[PDB]
């Protein structure tokens, strides 16, 4: 019997699912804070 | 104006300033951001129901004369 291994080397990094949510967190963070911004600058401009 | 935090003892420092300035505009933004986001704080509080005091009379006098001079 044989164990073929197709995992692409994700074994190596340490903490992987840590690691995972901090990159998930980090798009996630971004991407509210931009459209926040994004939103109050919109708001600013009609505004004025 | 002044921005101030509040401390664990309910006291507000002053930690930075507000200062917006514009030419020609419709509004001010910082009013209708601060209106959307933040709460109003309303120092007069009503209470649950209005406690009627008295009803009372007042005859204004006839001249006005001595009031003006006063």
């Amino acid at each position: 019997p044989v164990m073929a291994d197709l995992n692409g080397g994700l074994q190596f990094v340490p903490e992987l699912k840590e690691f995972t949510a901090k990159l998930r967190k980090e798009l996630v963070e971004t991407s509210e804070v931009r459209k926040a911004v994004s939103i109050e600058t919109a708001l600013e401009h009609k505004v004025v | 104006g002044p921005i101030k935090v509040e401390l664990p003892t309910k006291e507000t420092v002053e930690i930075g300033i507000v200062d917006y300035e514009a030419g020609a505009s419709h509004g001010n933004p910082v009013v209708d951001f601060l209106k959307r986001n933040g709460s109003t704080l309303e120092q007069k509080v009503n209470l649950e129901n209005p406690i009627p005091i008295a009803v009372l009379d007042s005859y204004t006098p006839s001249t006005n004369e001595p009031y003006a001079r006063v």
